[PDB]
RNA sequence: GGGACGGGUGAAACAGGAUGAUCCCGCCGAGACCGCCGGCCGCGCAGGCGCCUGCCAAGACCGCCUCUGUCAAUCAAGGGCGAAGGCCGGGGGCUAGAAGGCGAUCAGACACCACCGUAUUCCCGGCCGUAAACGGUGCCGCCCCGCGGCCGGCGCGCGCGU
């Protein structure tokens, strides 16, 4: 990578990106984006590191994917990131999965500086009707 | 015979109440009969809160919390131990 | 099906992003973009969410939205676009036993903007009150809403974008809202939830020059 | 923008992806709905009732050295209102989803679980007149242990506190 293909270096401050974590109940996504959500620097998913469909959202897969993403973004010249953790939302579980904390700890122990942390799960001021019926999943 | 004086719900001075959906099975339940709990938790587990604070660049930063209201149906609360089956005399207790 | 492609980041370059002069720290960061094949037209009208605490290093629960309107001298110039609080603060405000008033009003500026402002408030319990709930009678609520409308209209009726930005940054409108409302009754919290821009004039160049 | 899976489950498999999906961001269109506050709070004859602003008529309660003077209670016949589903004639078409289709489980599964999906769910005019329409307790009226909580109105007392 030529230097003009990388962010300008300055001891005054370090380049800041934004990491989007999707902590779903069936998969996990780790997405690094610049300050405006239009330029993608690195994207990885937990399903690229497991062979069983049931372990896609597991913590181990999240850690491996986070390591790969760390390598990529460090190669591309990024040092610090903000965090935006989210769940399914949208009239759904509204609770984080088991891979989010794994990804955060991997980032912390991977030599990355952390900025702000916030919730980004979509919530309605009021909703449509969800699936299941009026008796629910009877099982 | 009648098991409870409240008929298993808190319905006074009204005929009908708006419904809500269970967060586990999506059953439709009356608002006055559903079991509700309010929880406050950190976004990050306390195990790695210190690590995150060490890594954080900001000075004077504070860990944000999560505020959620969980609503469960009768069947799911018993299954997940949110409430318990009590003795006849203990049923009158209203204190946690 | 599958095919390999070259690494796109061998043809990218970065730009700096700058903030209006109301704030001490004016370097938001940098943005990547692809070389002309035009960058100066593709990095335009991009929106950046910046925390107020980082802008003025009481501030960590508020953020601003800034939009690029001009590229000059290898830098992106931005102005006001919106204002919001954080989600955790909003969730923390609510409480069981008290009622809340949520008002909204549409306010036109002098530069040709129409703004929508959302105001929230909560009631509190008196220091020596026998009961434990903080509910109030209807007439008090109506008086609170009327006072909110009056104060908002009088404090932002005739304002410009720079003055409004300064007022929002330094919480003056919140100060008058709480001062006035407390004359009606106890008022635990009184702030502005957020500000939205609905329509603006197509050409804003002198405005941009003044802000920067 | 970026480049290989994504969806879903107890575990899987049908539908999606180099015609670039999932993911991030901005805009556009339509139609529902009214959250955390929200309650041994309240209103209504019952069924039922929760966005902003404005208009319209109404109602119970309290206070009173205001007015009339038995004008009252309950009721076959008769009249009116009446959840959801359903029907007739027009609009509208997003979610969900009877019927139908399909993947699993099973000895079998035309069911429970997954996916697609018509009527319906929404509005206008009109029929139908049923519910565990339950406080499973008809309406009016009198007396009646004690303790306590909440809502509305009024009066007394002081050291003036909702
Ligand atoms: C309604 C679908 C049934 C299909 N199978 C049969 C095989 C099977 C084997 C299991 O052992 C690992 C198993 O563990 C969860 C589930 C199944 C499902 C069972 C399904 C039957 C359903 N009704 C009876 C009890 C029951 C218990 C369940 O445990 C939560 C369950 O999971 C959804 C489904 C069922
Ligand atoms: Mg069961
Ligand atoms: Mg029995
Ligand atoms: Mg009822
Ligand atoms: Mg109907
Ligand atoms: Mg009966
Ligand atoms: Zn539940």
């Amino acid at each position: 990578y030529a230097p003009e293909n990388l962010p300008a270096k300055n001891n005054n401050s370090e380049a800041f990106a934004v990491c989007h974590i999707y902590a779903g109940k069936n998969d996990t996504f780790i997405h690094v984006t610049d300050l405006s959500g239009r330029e993608t620097i690195g994207r990885v998913s937990g399903g690229m590191k497991v062979k069983r469909h049931c372990d896609e959202p597991s913590a181990y897969a999240a850690m491996q994917a986070t390591q790969d993403l760390i390598e990529i973004i460090t190669d591309r010249g990024i040092t610090a990131v903000h965090i935006k953790i989210r769940a399914d939302g949208g009239t759904g579980k509204r609770v984080y999965g088991q891979g989010g904390s794994a990804a955060i700890r991997a980032l912390v122990r991977g030599g990355i500086k952390i900025g702000r942390i916030e919730d980004s799960t979509p919530i309605p001021t009021d909703r449509t009707r969800h699936k299941g019926g009026r008796r629910g999943r009877r099982l | 015979p009648v098991k409870r004086r409240n008929n298993g719900r808190s319905k006074y001075n009204c005929g009908h109440t708006n419904i809500v959906r269970c967060q586990n099975c999506h059953r439709c339940v009356p608002k006055d009969k559903v079991i509700k709990r309010f929880t406050i938790r950190n976004i990050v587990d306390n195990t790695i809160a210190d690590d995150v604070l060490n890594a954080c660049v900001i000075q004077g930063f504070a860990i944000p919390k999560l505020y959620n209201k969980v609503q469960y149906c009768v069947s799911c609360s018993i299954h997940n131990h949110i409430v318990r089956v009590r003795s006849r005399e203990d049923r009158k207790i209203r204190t946690p | 099906t599958q095919r390999k492609n070259p690494d796109p980041y061998l043809k990218k370059e970065w730009y700096p992003v700058i903030a209006p002069a109301h704030f001490k720290s004016r370097h938001i960061g940098q943005t990547p973009v692809t070389k002309t094949a035009v960058a100066t037209d593709v990095i335009n009208h991009r929106v950046y969410e910046v925390n107020l605490g980082d802008l003025n290093p009481l501030n960590g629960n508020t953020k601003f939205y800034l939009q690029t309107q001009l590229v000059s001298d290898g830098k992106c110039l931005t102005n006001f676009h919106g204002m919001d609080i954080t989600r955790h603060k909003y969730g923390s405000l609510f409480r069981k036993g008290c009622d809340c008033i949520d008002v909204f009003m549409d306010i036109p500026t002098t530069d040709g903007y129409l703004l929508r402002v959302f105001v929230i408030a909560f009631t509190d319990r008196f220091r020596f009150q026998r009961r434990k709930n903080c509910h109030v009678k209807g007439r008090v609520i109506r008086m609170m809403r009327a006072g909110i409308y009056e104060t908002l209209h009088n404090e932002l009726g005739k304002v410009s974008i720079p003055v409004l930005v300064t007022k929002l940054s330094n919480f003056e409108v919140n100060a008058k809202l709480t001062e006035a409302l407390q004359k009606i009754t106890m008022c635990r919290d009184v702030m502005i939830r957020r500000v939205k821009v609905v329509k603006r004039p197509r050409n804003t160049m002198e405005l941009l020059s003044t802000m920067h």
